[PDB]
RNA sequence: UGAUAUUGAAUGUUGGUACAGCUUGUACAGGAUAGGUAGGAGCCUGGCAUCGGUGGGAUACUACCCUGGCUGUAUUGACCUUCUAACCCGCCGCCCUUAUCGGGCGGGGAGACAGUGUCAGGUGGGCAGUUU
RNA sequence: GGCACAAGGGAGCUUGACUGCGAGACCAGUCGAGCAGGGACGAAAGUCGGGCUUAGUGAUCCGGUGGUUCCGCAUGGA
């Protein structure tokens, strides 16, 4: 019945587990136009991203820490096989061909799309950086320290309002669920 | 016959790409609810020379469950459900919601995407492969391009009289039409104005098929300062012009508006055949000497049209409903008519002699032109001395030397040549 | 005909709105045809439990908003049936006063109605401005 | 009336049946070489904006048909 602050819940999701700690938000359709989906790199923080890059964007992708780069076309190796790992970007080039092409990023949610900031000419940023209207979000671990996930919360919730959205009369908070 | 339906949220410009496919049917305007309250039919061909074009009203969450009964009912006779889509924002939650009744629909799904009306931001193509459903295609109403792939994309999956119906609004015409056809076909609601532009189907009766047309109702020009809304009036007085029996329809509750007489006078003007209807009697008393109680009041009112016959039915009891087509063949006939020319211009100065009151004006000839309506051509010596009395006079004489029941009739004069 | 103000109380019916607390959402498959939307750190209190599973969704339990319903809280509305205190009397008595004007003080009758001020259709050659 | 080298009648190529102006004529418009890019072609020459001439509803007011520094509100956003 009793709804805890910030600085209880961090020190009570570690009673509640090495388990996440994660952060549901219930949004404020009518208004999709002004819709609130998005991700930003976190503060207090194993992925293995792969890369479409084309042309010389691939020689700034294999040394920031990417496994698997490409010999410019590998969605023949993808059809018919694919064991996708964890996140897939790409470049601003050989999205559409990948797209068509790629018949397997629909409902297996990784299809590249510069809504996100993930399909970009800066590859060498993304690789580094990534490492019914809800939102769902990884804040952290139930092993990080008190002080972790407040600051974590607090920058994903100024993410959230920095993004106040158009229309933005009405309220525009209704629950967060740690 | 191929049957294509499209289906999406407002907005999208469905209506804009079914007339660009042919002609310019449905009235396009730019609002939330402006949208084709149901459904409608028409033909199209792409190197096959046979197809057929269904367009409806967007869906979402005032009326909005029939339109989504309509759309439902499209899905069904459409071979591919051609799903339009909004492309400069994105996609929508009611966007998954439209698409959960085509995940229930096991037939063949073609997506395509509007709003791209240049090359470069054509390439916005993406993050619709989420919606579970093939390669989307890029098209523009303003611009009609992505046309011929769509078309192709479409193709991959390929395996009489006309009578209107008129009057003001809420008489009841929806409820008659589809009380008369049988079936469910148009809407029908307590509020004036819920039909927004003319309905077209085709049906056989006693093995002859006929094509009945709605029109919305007509209100007074002087109060119909609405937003662009009374387009559609447009889209009812084109239906006349392609239309050659028209059904006039009158409530029966309600007293002669004086609205009335002046939508009859439209379809008088056209030299088209008219049947005065009136309708719902189920509300005013039915006994003796009520039959004459308006039929009386009509002709002493409605003096300009007298050919018209009288008929009496109600559409919610289904009260003599079987009877208008009766009406309707009779006058079929009688509007495209010709008669002898000997015997027409036997009964000419028979008419002129008991009235040798016409210097004196002289009349010469007389033979017929058209067949709708019969057009006269009488030579006369000068056609200044004709007297718009008298010219009536010759209509009097003719309408009572035969029947023609049911149709107008116009004289023209020619001089002495 | 409709709103809105002039414009009140009582009980009876009585919805809507808002805030709450409990319930429903029928997926081939799937643990009873017991929801989407963030999932994966428990029994032995009669029973039997615990991975995971053709599954797009099983939870060896962490963990939000919806949709239709049920119970409270407040808001108001819609009404009926009453009453009375504005508002209305071309009803009676008394005084201004000698007065079928008018105004006061008492009874009676109607009473939240009618009547009045700002917003829709028809009506109807009601009366105007007009030309062909 | 007229087109015999045909102003029928067809298409392989199906658009040099398109792209920038235009000296010069006839009559408000119409005709017309030259003619600049690129060439539909044809193998090359070379042709080159199609029904013979042929009436085919429209100003008034002026409202759609293709978009772009095409621009100034104290400046900036719309
Ligand atoms: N810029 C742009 N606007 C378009 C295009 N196609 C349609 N629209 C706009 O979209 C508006 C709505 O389209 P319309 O065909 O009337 O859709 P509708 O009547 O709501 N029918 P429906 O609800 O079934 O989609 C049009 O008035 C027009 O302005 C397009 O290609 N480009
Ligand atoms: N008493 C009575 N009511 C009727 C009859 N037919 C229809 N109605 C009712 O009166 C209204 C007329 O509906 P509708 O057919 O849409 O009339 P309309 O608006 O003139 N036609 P439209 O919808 O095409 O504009 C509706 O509320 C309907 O229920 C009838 O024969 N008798």
């Amino acid at each position: 019945s009793k709804a805890y602050d910030v600085s209880e819940a961090v020190a009570l999701v570690k009673k509640t587990n090495d388990a996440t700690v994660e952060v549901a938000f219930r949004l404020g359709p009518r208004k999709n136009d002004q819709q609130i989906r998005g991700a930003v790199v976190l503060p207090n923080g194993t992925q293995r991203v792969l890369v479409f890059a084309k042309g010389e964007k691939a020689k700034e992708a294999e040394a920031a820490g990417a496994d698997f780069v490409g010999d410019t076309d590998y969605i023949n190796k993808i059809q018919q096989g694919w064991f996708d790992f964890d996140v897939i970007v790409a470049t601003p080039d050989m999205m559409g061909e990948v797209g068509k092409i790629g018949r397997v990023l629909g409902p297996k949610g990784l299809m590249p799309n510069p809504k996100t900031g993930t399909v970009t000419f800066e590859v060498e940023k993304a690789i580094g950086e990534i490492k019914a209207g809800n939102i769902h979000v990884p804040i952290g671990k139930v092993s990080f320290e008190d002080e972790k996930l407040v600051e974590n919360f607090t920058t994903m919730y100024d993410t959230i309002l920095k993004a106040k959205p158009a229309a933005a009369k009405g309220v525009y908070v209704k629950n967060v669920a740690v | 016959k191929p049957v294509v339906a499209i289906v999406g949220r407002p907005n999208v410009g469905k209506s804009t790409i079914f007339n660009r496919i042919a002609g310019e049917r449905i009235s396009i305007v730019e609002d939330t609810p402006g949208v084709t309250r149901d459904r409608i039919y028409s033909s199209a061909e792409w190197l096959n020379y046979d197809f057929n074009l269904i367009d409806t009203g967007g869906i979402d969450i005032p009326f909005l469950a029939q339109i989504r009964q309509q759309a439902e009912i499209a899905m069904d006779e459409a071979d591919v459900i051609i799903f339009m889509v909004n492309g400069r924002e994105g996609v929508t939650a009611a966007d998954e919601e439209v698409a959960k009744i085509l995940y229930r629909t096991k037939k063949p799904v073609v997506l395509a995407v509007n709003k791209l009306d240049n090359t470069e931001m054509r390439a916005n193509i993406y993050d619709f492969y989420s919606l579970g459903f093939g390669e989307p295609y890029p098209i523009s109403g303003t611009h009609g391009l992505g046309l011929g792939d769509l078309l192709d994309a479409v193709a991959e999956h390929f395996k009489v009289i006309q009578f209107c119906l008129i009057g003001r609004p809420n008489v009841g015409k929806s409820s008659l039409v589809n009380a008369m056809l049988g079936e469910e076909r148009v809407i029908v609601s307590n509020v004036a104005g819920t039909t927004r532009d003319a309905v077209d189907t085709s049906f056989t009766y006693n093995q002859q098929e006929f094509v009945i047309v709605d029109t919305a109702g007509m209100r007074k020009k002087g109060k119909v300062y609405e937003t662009t809304e009374k387009y559609s009036v447009l889209r009812a007085l084109k239906a006349i012009d392609r239309s050659e029996v028209v059904a006039v329809v009158l409530d029966g509750e309600e007293g002669i508006i004086e609205q009335d007489k002046r939508i009859a006078g439209y379809a008088h003007e056209a030299g088209k055949a008219v049947v005065i209807v009136v309708n719902k009697w189920d509300a005013v008393d039915k006994d003796e000497s009520t039959m004459k109680e308006f039929e009386e009041n009509i002709r002493d009112h409605f003096q300009f049209l007298d050919y018209a016959p009288i008929l009496f039915m109600s559409a919610l009891t289904k009260k003599r409903i079987h009877t208008l087509m009766p009406a309707i063949i009779k006058a079929s006939e009688n509007h495209s008519l010709r008669v002898q020319t000997n015997v027409l211009n036997d009964v000419i100065m028979d008419a002129v002699a008991m009235n040798p009151t016409p210097s004196r004006l002289k009349i010469y000839y007389a033979t017929q032109v058209s067949v709708k309506p019969p057009s006269f051509v009488v030579f006369v010596n000068d056609p200044e001395l004709m007297h718009f009395s008298y010219e009536r006079f010759l209509e009097n004489r003719i309408r009572d030397a035969f029947g023609f029941e049911g149709t107008p009739i116009k004289i023209f004069a020619r001089a002495r040549k």
